[PDB]
């Protein structure tokens, strides 16, 4: 077909992209953020949180932001006959940044800190810390 | 007495180690900003905090070098 | 249909040489346990949708 | 002592006459406007484009000629690129024999030629195959890269960093002396 | 006397410690660029800041390698 | 010219650090190319930029060696 | 024969860093080949360029050693 | 009196860095074999090329030692 990047960004409730040709796609890996493009090696990565940033071939300069909670990314080499290299971004909850809020975010942060102040269980402490992480990411990412 | 030159030059060797530390620190910044380019600020803060101490160390090394030079 | 599904005993009994072509951003031993739960979840999901 | 005779009726004749068209049997072979571009017919239109639209947003011009087969091969993928990226740039289709002053302006020496232009000299990138090694896909890839580059550079530094260069004072007079008339200078 | 040349050759030993710092910093730049090219021109800037120190910390010692050579 | 020759010999210890920085840079380039070949040329550019600095340092110390070997 | 062999042996000390850089570079080559064999030939090239610096510096070093062995 | 012996011993010091480089080489070799045995046979080739440089430099070192322990 073409030497583009065939992105499919999919959540269970909605598939935002299916075979979308793009140029570069930034993703917040568990180690750190990284940008996948055509020619990138085969790889699997776990995501933690943050703002995926898609950049179509027609756009070039224009972008598209999507906040992801958790999930995986699968980059697969290009078949010899297809001429195009594929990428699959699976997210358990993939929102855009336009639909986010910082006030309900801070309210949930306060309620989480209230619930976790009685730190007794490991899962409770871990959930409090991870909620702090994700809510700070949401606050920093929202407009 | 040219001999007092030698000590000062020897003191200058420490500056190499200081440079090494500085390099490592800035590498840690240039990596961190790529791992998390959203912040780019709280890392620069700690970078400057460390560079304060490293520049202080380099400056006192230079001063001791000049002291052992002239005396 | 019937899906023969992989399990931890069957994963430990294999060296997973088939995935060496893939670069796992965390190490394979650290990401496998989190990948397998996602695999389990996704399997049930599509199967039940098709059944519905 | 060097001279060239002024011209001939042949040279001044129509460069693009019509030729007979076949019936729908010769078309049957083994190998068997556009709403996104603009065919340019007039140096007035070309100048309007270059001096206003190329200052507003970048342009991509394909200079072709009928005799060339590479132009025929490159036309359709050029139209697909135009349909893809017309939102970010304008797209023009020029014949060298119909509008030569546009070809002299863009400094094209071979056909087909892609020319990415912005500010009329702030970014001018010419893509072609003088050797005969590249293909249409290669040319279109290079054009996409150049368009990305010029767009990025226009976004760079608050819209500035793309200012016209030698055309600020040359007015393409060394390239085409007929611009003295445009500038209103005497010729006596 | 000629002994000062020894001091100079000792003062040039901080070079080759500065080199490791430059190498680490530019290697971090290379790695962060290969991971996230989208932010290339930022990391370059950070390297220009690091060399804002290192390029001094080198030549300073080279100047000492002259001053404790001729004196 | 004994002490001069000894100074010139001692001047050439920084070459180890220069070589180590070069190896670090080329290792980072090789890793980044193994990750994303599509960012080859950019990476190569940055690599050469850093290499320029390292080369400069090398040439500098070599020159100083020559100086302390003749003057 | 003091200064001659002394300066020779001293100048021959900076090859350990060259060997270390070579080892690091080829280790990066091996890792990159392990992670992405498809561009094996594209890495080897760069490693040779690395030699084109490293070994060249080593050559200079050895030559200078001999020159101070017969200066 | 111990000029030749001392110079030979000082020359022989780079064997440490040589062995460190070889260790880094074979560490990368075993790591790449653990991460992709299917290309094991390829990796060892490059590793041998690495030795083809490292050991070669080491050999030069020992030759210089043999030259300087007897003048």
């Amino acid at each position: 077909f073409k030497n583009q990047l065939l992105l499919t960004l999919s959540s269970p409730s909605e598939a935002i992209y299916v075979r979308t040709p793009v140029r570069s796609v930034t993703v917040p890996g568990s180690e750190g953020a990284m940008t996948m493009t055509n020619g990138h090696s085969q790889t699997v990565a776990r995501l933690k949180a943050g703002e995926i940033i898609v950049r179509k071939g027609e756009t070039g300069d224009e972008v598209e932001r999507f906040f992801l909670s958790d999930g995986f990314v699968l980059f697969k080499s290009p078949e010899d006959d297809s001429g195009c290299c594929t990428a699959e971004v699976l997210g358990v909850e993939v929102v855009p940044v336009s639909m986010l809020d910082k006030e309900s975010a801070a309210t949930a942060l306060q309620e989480l800190l209230q619930q976790g102040a009685g730190a007794t269980d490991e899962w409770t402490k871990a959930r409090t810390l991870l909620g702090q992480e994700l809510l700070s990411s949401v606050i920093r990412a929202a407009p | 007495a040219g001999v007092a030159s030698l000590s000062a030059a020897i003191a200058l060797m420490s500056v190499g180690g200081v440079a090494q530390g500085i390099g490592s620190l800035f590498a840690a910044l240039v990596s961190g900003t790529a791992r998390n380019p959203s912040i780019k600020e709280d890392l620069f803060t700690y970078t400057l905090i460390g560079m304060g101490f490293l520049e202080f160390l380099g400056i006192i090394c230079v001063l001791m070098s000049a002291v052992l030079l002239y005396s | 249909l019937t899906l023969n599904v992989l399990t931890p005993t069957q994963a430990a009994q294999s060296a997973k040489e088939q995935l060496n072509t893939f670069e796992f951003e965390p190490e394979k031993t650290d990401v496998w346990k989190d990948l397998q739960d996602f695999y389990y979840a996704c399997t049930v999901f599509g199967c039940m949708l098709d059944n519905i | 002592s060097f001279a060239i005779p002024p011209a001939n009726a042949a040279a001044l004749a129509d460069p693009l006459p019509a030729t007979p068209t076949p019936p729908p049997v010769f078309e049957a072979v083994s190998s068997a406007a556009l709403k996104n571009v603009e065919e340019v017919s007039t140096m007035e239109r070309y100048e309007a484009a270059v001096y206003e639209e190329s200052f507003k947003k970048p342009i991509v011009c394909l200079f072709f000629a009928r005799f060339s087969l590479q132009s025929k091969v490159l036309l359709q993928p050029f139209l697909d690129f135009a349909a893809s990226a017309s939102n970010n740039a304008t797209f023009f289709l020029i014949d060298c024999d119909r509008v030569p002053r546009a070809a002299y302006h863009a400094r094209v020496e071979n056909v087909p030629s892609l020319v990415v232009m912005k500010g009329d000299d702030a970014f001018r990138q010419t893509i072609t195959d003088s050797v005969g090694v590249k293909t249409a896909g290669d040319l279109i890839q290079e054009a996409r890269s150049a368009l990305d580059q010029v767009l990025r550079l226009d976004q760079q530094e608050g819209g500035t960093k793309l200012q016209p260069g030698v055309s600020s004072y040359t007015h393409h007079i060394g390239v085409d002396n007929l611009n003295v008339y445009r500038k209103g200078w005497p010729v006596a």
